[PDB]
């Protein structure tokens, strides 16, 4: 429903082809035509609400403990972290 | 010095050009004045093959280096009339050059054809590439990625001897003027080195048994770090017994081999 | 004037010998308005001699 | 400091040094643009030698102008950011057809901003002035390109033939003169247009204005050092051919680098403070 | 330190061996013979205490 | 470009241009204001026509310059814009009296912004103002004026006479020249008066000062507008009487209207470029 | 604006008069520097009352002099706080042997903040330069003393000592005259120098810049002030011996004490206003 939005309509079947498919216990498993809809568009907003509500929530030192624990020590949980902050 | 010479603003040198602060400027740790062209990567690991593999092999420990005091030596043999004037018998020659040049030129160059100033005048050529006088340089290097993984922090020492040469023995005559200068695993020895400093003469003459070659007598306080050396004891305690055969050179380059996990991934591929 | 500053470079610092004429010689000739100049760092008499060493070199060098 | 020169009469040598004197104040500040002054340095009239060294002494005091002069845009740079903030309150107010779009144009002509290298100094110029003249087509629903990878050219809109073959006689005779500009006596404003069009337009106007000036300063400034290889490498072709004292000494000279126009400073200055050396090497008269 | 060189050999105190000096006079057989006394410098191959 | 007056000696055409090109820094930059160029003009010793005409030519001419200077007040506007937004952040905190009659001047206070047109701007800031000048006043309790028709005369509050004084001068002196303003030297806050109304009085001045500079412009060009059509309205009249080429030709250089100022700049660059041929019409001397 | 001496001959007071006009644009901006203008003061050409008083004008001019011509930093003092910014723009994503400590000069650096005052800024300079040296050198590792109570010196980074030379003697004659201002030490290197040094020694170059004016301005107040009230005691001490009206007008001027600012100003326009009356008791020629 995030993704649905701002983002041109082939690159949705793209997405959608894949975020349906679940490989949960080793069994696969696919949504029922999952549709974007106005029930998923209260919960975008929502989302988004919280979501933005909690970026002005987080202490200057909260936002930052990634940045300190990187620079200072390093293990597999970090690199993918490390890849998420996009750059810096 | 106590700092890095990194900085590019230190580094400079000019040839064929009058540089009386250049001159001056010699006996100074400061700006070393280097040379404008550098070792391009694949000859300086020709000079890592030769001076760290070959000589040490071909020699067994027995060399050392050593730096001239250019500036009172150059002025000793040139600068007389017979060099300062200079158009564009055989004994009255000699008085020409001077007698501590006679011993050099005399039977070492000269053909039958070219009299002493002929064959002598051309070294007087070289005179415009003189460069500083001997000093050792430190070479803090962290290791690569692959290896400094294990203890991030360690530094690698070197005491590499810019502007010096490799030394067989003592010079007869120009021993007014040689520094003898021991600072490397090889390239230590005590017989050579105490014929040209009564420092170390008294030295071995007081402990006889750091006259041995193999592990060395123990070296200046600022060139004793055993542990951060690249090439450390069993280096020369293969270089001082083992015969000067191709294949003892060679073992020298398979005792070089790292120990880096990527070396030993890319070693044990090959099966060796 | 400048030929006593000449005449100190020829003698005081580079103890050149009476034999050797200042007129004679045109390689010390161009080099001593260039010695002059550096009126400092005359206090290493050594230095300068290997320097006109090295310019009588530059002057007859074919290569 | 001050130059020297072989063959020339003095009243050649103060030509020289009057041409430098004036240089940001002299239209057409390239020395390739002025053949006069080259010929100036007596080819055909003396020696091959004294030539390729008098051309040589005329392009590095003519880089080092360069470099003396070197033209600020400190002030320029504030005001286009100045400039820039106007466009995005007079849109806000606007009415668009689909208003995300232009808000996504608003917001990359907001975030606008100077990297401290020269070299990023001019795409910011040209990312802000697409997303200015995009904005400002919405605002008339004129046509937009629309194929991938195409982009609107940046080009004044709503302004007479007569009027942008006027405004572009000025923005190129800032290509051949950067130092100094002279504001046009026309003014972008019109009463037909709307408050964002004029406020586009006079925002196009600096970033084509920094454009200009970018593009041409550089390029003079690669150009000087191609021109000083040049003559170097035939220079020392000339000094080998006759030995001598001097002859042997600039070759000896010459020997260093020539990148970096700070080498070019460096073999400048102990070019002259060794020029009375090696003068004689060069035939005269 | 070049010129300083023979300023060190002018005091006449003997110099301690480093460790691994000391370790490479055993032979390969008595490397690991109690009466090595360094035997608890080789703790781990690729780095040297 | 090269304005023409018939019977005007260059002695006084270089006065007049002179007047022109210095004009930003001028005070009192008003034509009228200078009474001493209207009468270079010639009028009482030239004949009408030409009195008229030269007249016209300085109205034309003076007009562009004010199209020229154009001020434009961005560089202050957006630190209005960012004073209006404190404005708030301060008056929210502040215990008030009456917790929702002021929600009307705040929610007023947070719907500023500044239109497409620029001529809106001057009510947005009045707009802003009666929403901040009357709130201050509930800030210290003061009992403001609540007749029918009279809002609230804006004015600054808790605050010395001396500075009152100063700073009305100051923008009195922006009023008359509205181009070249003076930055002062004045600290308007004090730490005497309450955290919140030093805010309020650096918002009220710059408030001030956009207010006087959009309405002196607006003032003086729609005065220029009426000059300029009252002086064709009069020398079309005096261009009927003659039947000569010339005289026919005036009036239908003059058929155009001078609304809009762009057509009274339009008028003007066709009125000079055409001068030789009808110049045979008024009579000189 | 107006000032007048008792005895000294018209021609003496044509350069005393001129010393005003010509005093920022020479070198040596101090009165002692200049000894010559003392002996134009009138020392045993004129009586011992002439003299303490001549150089009451004389001082009390300069310090007129100085006043108008406030030296206004903080136009270059809003560019420290952008070069500082940008010094951090550059700690952040350099790498460092140990980061944990260099974070604490980061944070010591973001600290920095101009007061509208002047006296601390002096402070607030060295508070920065010396944590941001100690950062440049971690860049390229040099050897940090860690003997408490040591402060490394501010001097700049991997400059080559004869750059170093004509920058600093760019600084020492900053600190002979406030006002006259050459940044024109912009030698560089592209090559040669780290992403943070190149900034670190701009930053370090302007705080210089910043401190050595303040500095030189404070030492010049400094000495006028103390050589003004000394004048004055030496002057009312000397005026007691006379009965005589125009003498005692005198005392009566000069109880005022000249400490302030504003209190020498106004000594002087009252020692200036009633000259007419009171020069005929420093007995002249």
């Amino acid at each position: 429903g995030l993704f649905s939005l701002d983002r041109s309509y082939e690159e949705v079947k793209a997405a959608v082809q894949q975020l349906q498919t679940i490989t949960f216990r080793d069994a696969t498993f696919t949504i029922p035509d999952p549709v974007i809809d106005q029930h998923l568009l209260i919960d975008m907003k929502t989302a988004c609400l919280s979501m933005s509500m909690v970026a002005n929530l987080a202490s200057e030192l909260t936002m930052t403990y990634v940045r300190k624990l990187a620079l200072e020590d390093s293990s597999m949980l970090l690199v993918k972290c490390q890849e998420l902050l996009m750059r810096l | 010095d106590r700092q890095p010479l990194n900085p590019a603003n230190i580094e400079a040198r000019h040839h064929g050009v009058s540089d009386v602060p250049r001159l001056g400027a010699m006996d100074a740790d400061e700006p070393l004045f280097v040379d404008d062209y550098r070792a391009t990567d694949d000859e300086w690991t020709l000079q890592k093959v030769f001076y760290l593999c070959l000589m040490p092999a071909m020699t067994n420990n027995r060399a050392c280096g050593l730096g001239l005091n250019l500036k009172t030596l150059l002025v000793d043999l040139f600068y007389r009339p017979a060099f300062l004037l200079m158009p564009a018998s055989i004994a009255a020659q000699r008085q020409a050059v001077g007698e501590m040049l006679t011993e050099l030129v005399e039977d070492v160059a000269t053909d039958a054809h070219t009299p002493l100033l002929q064959a002598c005048r051309e070294l007087f050529l070289a005179v415009q590439f003189v460069g500083e006088h001997v000093k050792v340089l430190e070479v803090r290097a962290p290791l690569d990625h692959a290896q400094r993984q294990g203890l991030p922090d360690f530094i690698s020492r070197q005491h590499v001897l810019y502007n010096g040469c490799c030394v067989v023995t003592a010079p007869k005559t120009l021993i007014e003027y040689s520094l003898p200068v021991p600072f490397h695993r090889f390239y230590s020895n005590p017989t050579i080195c105490a014929a040209l400093s009564d420092d170390i003469k008294r030295y071995v003459t007081e402990f006889p048994h750091y006259h041995r070659h193999d592990g060395g007598f123990p070296l200046p306080t600022a060139f004793a770090h055993e542990y951060h050396n690249w090439l450390r004891s069993p280096f020369s305690r293969y270089s001082a017994t083992c015969p000067n055969v191709l294949h003892s050179v060679m073992t020298l380059a398979a005792m070089l081999y790292k120990i880096s996990p990527v070396s030993l991934v890319l070693q044990t591929k090959a099966h060796i | 004037k400048r030929d006593e500053k000449h005449r100190h470079v020829v003698n005081v610092v580079l103890e050149l010998p009476t034999e050797i004429s200042e007129a004679t010689h045109p390689v010390l000739a161009t080099m001593l308005s260039k010695y002059t100049r550096m009126s400092s760092l005359f206090n290493d008499k050594c230095a300068f001699k290997l320097d006109l060493l090295r310019m009588v070199a530059v002057s007859r060098t074919r290569r | 400091m001050s130059l020297q020169f072989i063959g020339l009469q003095r009243r050649d040598v103060v030509a020289l040094v009057n041409f430098l004197r004036h240089l940001t104040q002299k239209p057409d500040v390239d020395l390739e643009a002025h053949p006069k002054i080259l010929k100036k340095c007596g080819e055909k009239r003396l020696h091959r030698r004294t030539v390729l060294f008098n051309e040589l002494m005329l392009w590095l005091g003519y880089y080092r102008e360069l470099r003396f002069h070197n033209p600020d845009l400190s002030s320029v740079l504030e005001e286009f950011e100045v400039r820039c903030v106007a466009v995005a309150r007079r849109g806000y107010t606007y009415p668009f057809g689909d208003r995300g779009k232009a808000r996504d144009h608003l917001a990359v002509l907001d975030r606008t901003e100077f990297d401290t290298d020269v070299r990023h100094d001019a795409e910011i110029v040209e990312r802000a002035l697409v997303s200015a003249v995009i904005l400002a087509k919405m605002s008339v629903r004129e046509t937009l390109v629309t194929a991938i990878g195409q982009t609107e050219p940046i080009a004044f809109v709503h302004l007479k033939d007569t009027e942008v073959q006027r405004i572009e006689e000025n923005l190129e005779g800032v290509r051949r003169n950067m130092f100094c500009v002279k504001p046009l006596d026309l003014n972008l404003d019109r009463h037909a247009n709307t408050a964002l069009v004029n406020a586009v337009n006079k925002l196009v106007y600096t970033g084509r204005l920094i454009m200009n000036v970018r593009r041409s300063w550089e390029e003079l400034e690669r150009k000087c050092l191609a021109r000083i290889q040049e003559r170097c490498k035939l220079l020392v072709k000339e000094l080998r051919m006759c030995l001598s004292f001097d002859s042997n000494y600039c070759r000896n000279i010459l020997k260093h680098a020539v990148e970096n126009g700070d080498s070019a400073d460096t073999l400048l200055e102990l070019l002259i403070e060794d020029f009375d050396i090696y003068v004689d090497s060069f035939p005269q008269s | 330190a070049a010129r300083r060189i023979p300023h060190f050999y002018r005091v006449r105190r003997e110099v301690p061996r480093t460790v691994n000096e000391m370790k490479q006079d055993f032979v390969v057989t008595d490397f690991y013979k109690v009466g090595n006394i360094t035997l608890y410098t080789e703790l781990h191959p690729f780095f040297d205490f």
